[PDB]
């Protein structure tokens, strides 16, 4: 009944130094059935990355329309959209729809490819920014990731290190939650070099 | 929220809390509830979040182009009305409860709002979950006739009574001092009570600790020549 | 609320409480209830403060535009304009207002605009939720061509009493006279009118 | 939840997961779905936490009581009839369970029945309860054979399990085996699904569909 | 269960460095009407405790008859009622209590929230909470009703934690209550000027202040305020 | 209407939907094929609410056909999929959604491969080996989990089909009458008349 | 209509070492967004070296921690003076709740401990009665927040050791009370921050064969 | 329903309308709602009409029982009577009395008791529907030590303008002296009070 | 449960009874008898809420022994169908009534006569050639209006019987697993093993 509940589904967004970190799990269900293990809820548009929890269907339409806006921008400016400019794209996007918004939970990472600045924000469904300096959460086990990020979390951590950190933020929340889980990815982003990693866990 | 405005000698002042909440989770800690309507008009802002900061810039990008079509800086009254008349249009339901502040060519000027379109006037305000702990700061210590410097105090005072005794509001203080024939100083972090005490641990893992079944390079970069 | 309208023998004269409450929170102890829709023409305000707001501007915006084409408009004139966004929108407001003004062919007039949207011209009028307590006391104690200085005390009484068993009205009672000499605010403090 | 339990050859198998949940909230992993009644009764748990925790250790209170004034082992269709009997009682007041009394007895032999909050008192070969029991009845009832080794009996109902674990939401944490044989009951460990996936994943050639 | 229909308003207390004070206004509220202005709500028994009520005026008087049956009932056999056998504040909260969570246990709440106010036989400063729920909380400041949400604010600006008692005057803290009681008149709709205050000292014993008034109160800018934004007539 | 399966192997893509129609108290055929052929090489399941599903099948169908007349070349089953989704997101924000859920199954014969997209009324797609809608999932994935191997025949396809439809058949309360078996592959779209 | 229900919100934390147990709480009582007391003990000595708490409803609270302390008492005059174990108390108290099945106490209920072997123990209470022996479990508002981070860093949950990738665990090397203590103080620290009914005051309640002792320390009071 | 009972010198006097009504029909326009409870003990009845019947007819029984045992009733035992009725009752029970009554030693006494059961000694009272709209005029004009001619008249210009306002009061005004000279009963009709 | 029916011929009574139990989602068994002999030659089908059926039927049984026992006598068909209608007429005004239907078929030893009666959960009795509870008489009352004669012998009833379980089996939504039949006439009560 519950839209940011029927399919499940958790995002987490992390800075380092001079490097950010977006990772989100795999599942997509109907309630209590697990349907698929390959739904993956990052995407990127250029150097931009956006993960996008909720209900699936908005998920995938709001890729669709992002992906829509920002090459339409990339033609008009000649240039890649910023992660600051992208957000406030995000935010105007949601508010339009502020009485009939779509039921998701979106979370912005990236570096500012100018100023070399590491990047976060977080939404709720509506378009309010939630511009934070550590960390940003999304998803049904947002409790959960909010506990385990505020305790695991350090500051000015190395690429590596906060690969291992994110990693485990995600893992023991989803653990924890009965909608998310069923594989986990995780992006490393610098300022010229991406790498994404699967991670093994438990498929309950 | 614990929002509060206070009038003074010479001018105005805004102040606010910086906690955003999603039920009883903290979603924020440190949240800018502060905005900025005009060079020298500012509001702050209770209610939903999305709201308040909508609201906000549709009336600010309206009072610019006003300012620049009648070649006048703009009023405080002229928010106001613009505020009022559209969420009264909305019929309370754009959340957004608003103290408007600011000063102009007409002296400086103090206001209320309230998500249904009703606006109040006074020499000092509070708005929020937390206006019932901040108005009782208020009503001890509020006279006429306040230097900047008392106003300042009383609205921060008021901010923190809010911050320590209600729940809906928390971290730090944010001030805006709006004072005649000067420029409005946005104070971001004016107050920060609440600073995290340092942790008994490092969580830092050993590299290699999570398990991990594939790598690959992502292509961020265009279409290559050649 | 408690708000009243009375004519007397040189004009009329607006009354009014100062309380606005969300539930029983106390939200604004020093509201202005009387408002200004014309130089000589005001009126009271009770019900939803979003509604009556919202009509007044829009009244004092029908007859500023009246005035600029016709000149100044009646007393009765302003009513009609009041209902006519009260009765034609009664399904979504909640405003009860009392028109007062001073024209100097007809005088003092007072015109009661309940919920429905209908119109009645008084010689005096009560108003808002305080305004049940004082109903026995302003029909015993109103006569017609009373003095200003008999109509402030009758208005100060009557106010005191409703204020004294409405939880929702309270604070300062604001007064408006309308007069051929022109427009007189007074304001009367607890101190004051609680001794009455 | 997914439990369950099955007649063959070599007696009885019963399989339980582990997981409890309070929404979507996982509030634990290490559940004991199964109640050993005595050394030879057990009884599986579904549906409500304390209403079949609290009801089942009374039955074995009852149990002993039967034992101790008749001078002989209670059978499974007299011990399964107690509990029935008594939810009956409770019936529309709110209790939630869905459990198998599973026994073995000179007279009976291996037997399960099927307890249940709205009164059902069911006899059978097969049973699965929970959440994911759609899930386990796939894997019994294409591999369930009469004549199947207490090793190959003992996997089944472990993989039935590991398949509910998989798709249902509200069913996994660890699988708990029980082999009930005429001299009692023998607990055949805990396999945490974690490590029992990625096992039976490589080992059976299955799960194609998930990446390893 | 029930609505209540006659309701008194907030209940405010606080230690001091020497004992304890409590204060509560005088009216008794029918709905929006301001029906009954000589209402008591505070209820001594002793001369060592004081109970402070407020929601549903009939149940108030129903636990002012239970009181008063106690301390009849603490006298039978008992040589020492006036000693050492006497009532203590922790002896007359328990049983309150004890009714308060029993009742609300048979859904036939009394509904109430109640504050007891006392100083104990060593000397001991006693501050207890309960309400027609059972719920009970001890703190160096406690109200009820809107004075949890004001009263408490500013009574805590004073005593912020257990340290700050002993460094608090009876002198302090009765400007603080009495102030407290204006704020709370400016700001609460179903609240009256006129109000009773009890101290509880443990050198000076109780006094019981009667037809207190709020005053010094600050209305004089109200004339200079006009219309509701743009209107300066 | 009720049960529709689809499962995707090395060179194929079959699916099996239920040949019951119930209007409450009677079973009023039990032979409905209850899919569509959109192209020579895509075909579509369906079940949903009544009316809605022939509609929305019949419907999508007209604009497959019209878009392979106009360009005189048959889509991906990847566009076509993603067109259909298109149509249900859009559909659910309407005053009066289509209640449709829906298996497409193609063979693109540019990259020579079968394709299986399970897409529901809210308008969630995604790409799978095997699928299905409504309560057949329940039993049915526990089975293609286990007996389930990429690199099937389409034979064996058929083989594991008949023990999903079997374990139905058993200990699903309702009777569906047995189910339409239609296989597509490079050659197109055939249906198997003994199952 | 009357709730007989009510929130005072709250956290408890029970962790259970190799021969002691920890039985942690904040001190902050609350009724929606107000505070009721910034330091109201939640966390109670019952006697026999137990220690409990019943987390939620803090009048179905006090009433089941009281009647269970009695409960003690009376186990001692009905039995000889004999000491109730761990094991005993915990069952004692699921037919506490139970009794009250079609009426609740609506509360997250905690005990600590040693078995009879010395070793720590730690029982987990459902309102209704259901429980069971753990090795570490968190109880109330911030529960959620708090008992990932004690899977991750108690249990060693998907944790695995440098240069293996994936194939060796981290072994499961026991914690001193000292070592426990810091993570208790973190997990509060960290449910404080991110929850709004969190802070205050914490007060840990540590059980070894020598007897309870108590430490409390300072939380962030907005 | 408009009652009230009101002390001055020489004891007390209770006074009430005579409309009973079912919605808007008038089910009695000659209704006496001024009932004895003993000699020189009566009550002003509001609310349900069965209610207060059943209540006043219980009480009436207990001060008969408690007379023959151990002699003439206070009016504070009586109103006790009445409160232990509608308290341990108010789930079941819709019932407003007022009750009234002369003794030698304590002279006029007035306890009222609304809805909730609580007890209220008062130096005069009112309720019923009609109450609210005299509370203004009640406050004002209500003395102390009033003479019987002074406190007939207050009765009779009170209960005039609450049956003038409220719909739910009307028909005659009765009430009902209460002395040491004795018990009068006084009768008032609408062509007497009306004109007031 | 589901589908009970009943019919009385020339000198026997037969009673066919669905085996299906299925709660929810699935079919939890499907050999279930819906049926207690009460006596030697008195027997008693049910269906109605679970639990309360055979808690119900046991109940009866219980009874019937009862009085055969202390009487040394076997009760009348008619008589043991009044007792179960009083218990039911009882039930229906109780805080929690037994949500039961029954059908009881019975050879009266001293009439020579075969006796079936309908009784539902309300305790509403009536004598019958054929009767059914549910859904069941929807579809079957048609066809033994028909085909029903009274002076059948037990196969032609056994076929008449066959004719309403294949109606049944073709136009009702739920598989309910073929029934268990029961034949009761002189000699008592026996099952046809193979239906
Ligand atoms: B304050 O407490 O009123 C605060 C001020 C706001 C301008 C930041 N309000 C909020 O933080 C609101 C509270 C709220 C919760 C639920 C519905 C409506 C309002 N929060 C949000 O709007 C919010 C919640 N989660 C994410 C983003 N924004
Ligand atoms: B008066 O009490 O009717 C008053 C007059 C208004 C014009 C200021 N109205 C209010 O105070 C209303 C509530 C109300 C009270 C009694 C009757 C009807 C309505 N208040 C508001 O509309 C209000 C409250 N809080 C914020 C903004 N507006
Ligand atoms: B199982 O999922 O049915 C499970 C078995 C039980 C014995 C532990 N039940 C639960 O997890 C129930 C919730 C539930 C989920 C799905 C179906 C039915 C019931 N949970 C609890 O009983 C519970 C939850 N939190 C604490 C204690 N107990
Ligand atoms: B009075 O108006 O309250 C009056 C006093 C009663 C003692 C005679 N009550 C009634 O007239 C009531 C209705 C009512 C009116 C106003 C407030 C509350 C109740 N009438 C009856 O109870 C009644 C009506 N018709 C027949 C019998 N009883
Ligand atoms: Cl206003
Ligand atoms: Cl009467
Ligand atoms: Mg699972
Ligand atoms: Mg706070
Ligand atoms: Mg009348
Ligand atoms: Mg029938």
């Amino acid at each position: 009944s519950d839209p940011s509940s029927i399919n499940g589904g958790i995002v987490v967004a992390m800075t380092g130094k001079d490097c950010v970190a977006i990772a989100c799990d795999l599942r997509l269900g109907s309630q209590s059935l697990g349907v698929s293990n390959k739904f993956e809820k990052i995407f990127h548009y250029g150097h931009v990355f956006l993960g996008i929890t909720g209900l699936a269907t908005d998920v995938t339409t709001l890729n669709e329309m992002f992906r829509y806006k920002t090459n339409l921008y990339k033609l008009k400016e000649e240039r890649a959209i910023e992660p600051e400019t992208f957000t406030q794209l995000v935010s105007s996007s949601l508010y339009e729809r502020r009485f009939g918004p779509y039921f998701v939970g979106p979370v912005v990472a990236g570096i500012n490819s100018k100023s070399g600045k590491p990047f976060i924000a977080g939404f709720d469904l509506i378009g309010c920014i939630d511009e934070a300096k550590d960390f940003i959460v999304s998803g049904t086990a947002s409790d959960q990731l909010f506990g385990m990020c505020e305790s695991l979390y350090e500051p000015n951590l190395e690429p590596e290190d906060l690969f291992e950190t994110i990693s485990q933020a995600l893992l023991n929340a989803a653990d924890r939650d009965a909608l998310s889980g069923w594989g986990a990815v995780v992006y490393i982003i610098k300022k010229d070099e991406v790498v994404k990693r699967y991670l093994k866990m438990r498929q309950d | 929220t614990t929002i509060v405005g206070v009038k003074f000698n010479n001018g105005v002042v805004i102040a606010a809390d910086t906690r955003s909440t999603q039920g009883p989770i903290v979603a924020d800690k440190n949240c800018a509830k502060l905005h900025r309507i005009s060079p020298k008009i500012w509001c702050a802002g209770a209610g939903t979040a999305a709201d308040t900061e909508a609201v906000t810039q549709l009336i600010g990008s309206n009072i610019e182009l006003h300012s620049l079509y009648t070649s006048r800086e703009p009023r405080v009254v002229s928010a106001l009305q613009m505020l009022k008349q559209h969420l009264f249009k909305y019929q309370g339901h754009i959340g957004a409860y608003l103290i408007v502040a600011g000063v102009d060519p007409t002296g400086s000027h103090l206001f209320s709002i309230h998500a249904h379109g009703s606006t109040d006037v006074g020499y000092y305000l509070s708005l929020g979950s937390g206006s019932l702990a901040a108005m009782a700061v208020l009503e001890s210590h509020w006279k006429q006739d306040l230097t900047k410097e008392e106003a300042i105090k009383l609205a921060s005072d008021a901010i923190q009574a809010g911050i320590w005794n209600d729940l809906g509001s928390g971290s730090n203080v944010d001030v805006c001092v709006m004072e005649i024939g000067k420029d409005a100083e946005y104070l971001r972090n004016y107050l920060t009570p609440n600073v995290r005490e340092e942790k008994q641990k490092s969580y830092k893992f050993p590299r290699g600790t999570t398990a991990v079944l594939k790598e690959s390079i992502v292509n961020i970069c265009d279409i290559q020549e050649e | 609320t408690s708000i009243m309208a009375v004519t007397f023998k040189d004009g009329v004269i607006l009354g009014a409480d100062s309380r606005t409450t969300t539930g029983a929170y106390i939200a604004n102890r020093v509201t202005d209830k009387l408002t200004r829709v014309h130089d000589k023409i005001w009126c009271c305000r009770s019900g939803s403060a979003a509604d009556t707001q919202a009509i007044a501007d829009i009244v004092q915006y029908h007859l500023e535009l009246y005035t600029s084409q016709y000149g100044t408009p009646s007393t009765e004139t302003a009513a009609s304009v009041f209902k006519e966004l009260c009765y034609e929108n009664k399904d979504n407001l909640t405003a009860g207002i009392i028109v007062a003004g001073y024209d100097d062919k007809n005088k003092g007039e007072v015109y009661t605009i309940p919920l429905g949207g209908s119109v009645h011209k008084l010689p005096y009028a009560i108003a808002g939720s305080g305004s049940t307590f004082i109903y026995g006391y302003c029909d015993k104690n109103f006569r017609e061509n009373m003095s200003k200085e008999e109509t402030v005390d009758f208005i100060k009484h009557s106010l005191s009493q409703a204020i004294k068993w409405d939880g929702s009205s309270g604070g300062v009672i604001r007064m408006v006279v309308l007069t051929a000499a022109g427009v007189e605010r007074l304001i009367f403090y607890p101190d004051e009118y609680e001794q009455l | 939840t997914t439990t369950l339990a099955f007649r063959f050859q070599g007696g009885i198998i019963v399989a339980v997961d582990s997981r409890a949940t309070a929404g979507n909230w996982v509030a634990s992993q290490t559940v004991k779905k199964v109640i050993e009644i005595n050394p030879f009764l057990l009884g599986t748990m579904a549906g409500g936490s304390a209403d079949c925790q609290f009801w089942e250790t009374w039955l074995g209170s009852q149990c002993r009581l039967h034992e101790l004034r008749e001078k002989e082992r209670i059978s499974v269709a007299a011990a399964s009839k107690i509990l029935s009997n008594l939810v009956y009682q409770y019936k529309g007041a709110g209790l939630s369970m869905g459990t198998m009394i599973c026994g073995y007895t000179r007279k009976e032999g291996p037997t399960i029945y099927y307890v249940d909050s709205d009164g059902t008192r069911l006899k059978g070969d097969i049973f699965c309860v929970g959440s994911g029991q759609t899930f386990a009845y796939g894997v019994l009832d294409s591999n369930y054979k009469w004549d199947l080794s207490v090793e190959d009996a003992l996997y089944l109902g472990k993989r039935s399990i590991l398949a509910a674990a998989h798709r249902d939401a509200y069913s996994g944490g660890s699988v708990n085996l029980y082999h009930v044989t005429e001299d009692g009951w023998i607990y055949h460990g805990n396999h945490d699904v974690g490590e029992l996936f990625w096992k039976v994943k490589e080992e059976e050639g299955s799960f194609n569909n998930v990446i390893g | 269960t029930q609505q209540p229909i006659v309701t008194g308003t907030s209940v405010i207390s606080m230690k001091y460095d020497n004992g304890v004070i409590i204060a509560a206004d005088n009216l008794g509220s029918y709905g929006s009407l301001l029906r009954f202005n000589g209402v008591e709500r505070l209820i001594p028994v002793g001369d060592n405790t004081v109970v402070g009520i407020s929601g549903d005026i009939s149940d108030m008087q129903h636990i002012e008859r239970l009181l008063k049956d106690l301390v009849t009932e603490n006298a039978y056999d008992n040589p020492l009622a006036d000693a050492e056998e006497a009532l203590e504040p922790s002896y007359i909260f328990e049983y309150l209590a004890t009714v308060m969570y029993q009742r609300r246990s048979k859904m036939n709440p009394l509904w109430n929230a109640i504050i007891v106010a006392g100083v104990q036989s060593n000397g001991d400063q006693f501050l207890r909470y309960v309400n027609l729920l059972g719920v009970t909380y001890s703190s160096p400041t406690l109200a009820t009703g809107f004075g949890a949400h004001m009263a408490n604010p500013l009574l805590r600006k004073v005593v912020d934690r257990e340290s700050d008692i002993p460094k608090t005057t009876v002198q302090v803290a009765e400007e603080a209550i009495v102030n407290a009681m204006r704020v709370l008149y400016y700001r609460d709709a179903r609240s009256s000027r006129n109000f009773s205050l009890a101290i509880i000292d443990k050198n000076t014993g109780l006094t019981f202040k009667k037809n207190l008034q709020v005053e010094n109160m600050k209305w004089d800018f109200a004339k200079d305020i006009k219309g509701y934004g743009t209107q300066k007539i | 209407m009720d049960i529709i399966l689809g499962i995707r192997v090395q060179d194929s893509v079959i699916l099996a939907s239920s040949k019951a129609v119930t209007r409450g108290i009677s079973v009023l055929k039990d032979s409905d094929d209850k899919t569509r052929q959109l192209s020579p090489h895509t075909l579509m399941s369906f079940a949903g609410e009544a009316g809605d599903t022939v509609q929305f099948a019949e419907y999508i169908q007209a604009n497959i056909q019209l878009y392979s007349i106009r360009e005189d070349y048959e889509l991906s089953p990847q566009a076509v999929s993603s067109f259909v989704r298109q149509e249900l997101a859009k559909s659910i924000r309407s005053r009066r959604p289509y209640q449709v859920n829906v298996l497409i199954g193609g063979y693109d014969k540019k990259k020579n491969k079968p394709e299986l997209y399970q897409i529901d009324y809210l308008g969630t797609k995604v790409e799978l080996p095997y699928g299905a809608h409504g309560y057949s999932g329940f039993y049915t994935f526990s089975l293609l989990d286990h007996h389930y191997r990429p690199d099937m025949t389409t034979e064996e396809g058929l083989d594991l089909l008949k023990l999903c439809v079997q374990e139905l058949e058993k200990r699903m309360p309702m009777d569906f009458k047995g189910v339409i078996v239609k296989i597509v592959d490079k050659d197109g779209i055939r249906q198997v008349d003994d199952f | 209509q009357f709730n007989p229900y009510g929130d005072n919100g709250g956290t408890i934390l029970g962790i259970a070492g190799e021969d002691f147990a920890v039985l942690a709480g904040d001190t902050r009582n609350i009724t929606d967004y107000s505070i009721n007391s910034r330091y109201e003990p939640k966390v109670f000595d019952c006697g026999d070296n137990i220690v409990m708490s019943a987390n939620g409803f803090a009048a179905d609270g006090d009433a089941l921690v009281k009647r269970f302390k009695n409960s003690v008492k009376w186990y001692h005059f009905d039995h000889n003076d004999k000491k109730l174990s761990i094991n005993s108390a915990a069952r004692n108290i699921q037919h506490l709740l139970y009794g009250k099945r079609f009426f609740p106490y609506y509360v997250h209920t905690i005990i600590a401990g040693l078995d009879e072997d010395g070793k720590g123990a730690v029982y987990s209470f459902d309102p209704v009665g259901s429980y069971e022996r753990e090795q570490c479990r968190a109880g109330g508002a911030a529960a959620s927040l708090i008992m990932p981070f004690l899977d991750n860093q108690v249990n060693f949950k998907n944790q695995y050791e440098p240069g293996t990738n994936g194939k060796v665990k981290k072994p499961l090397k026991y914690l001193s009370v000292e070592e426990v203590i810091k993570l208790v103080r973190d997990s509060f620290t960290s449910a404080t921050e991110r929850h709004i009914q969190v802070g205050d005051g914490l007060e840990i309640l540590i059980v070894t064969k020598d007897g309870v002792r108590k430490e409390f320390y300072e939380l962030k009071r907005d």
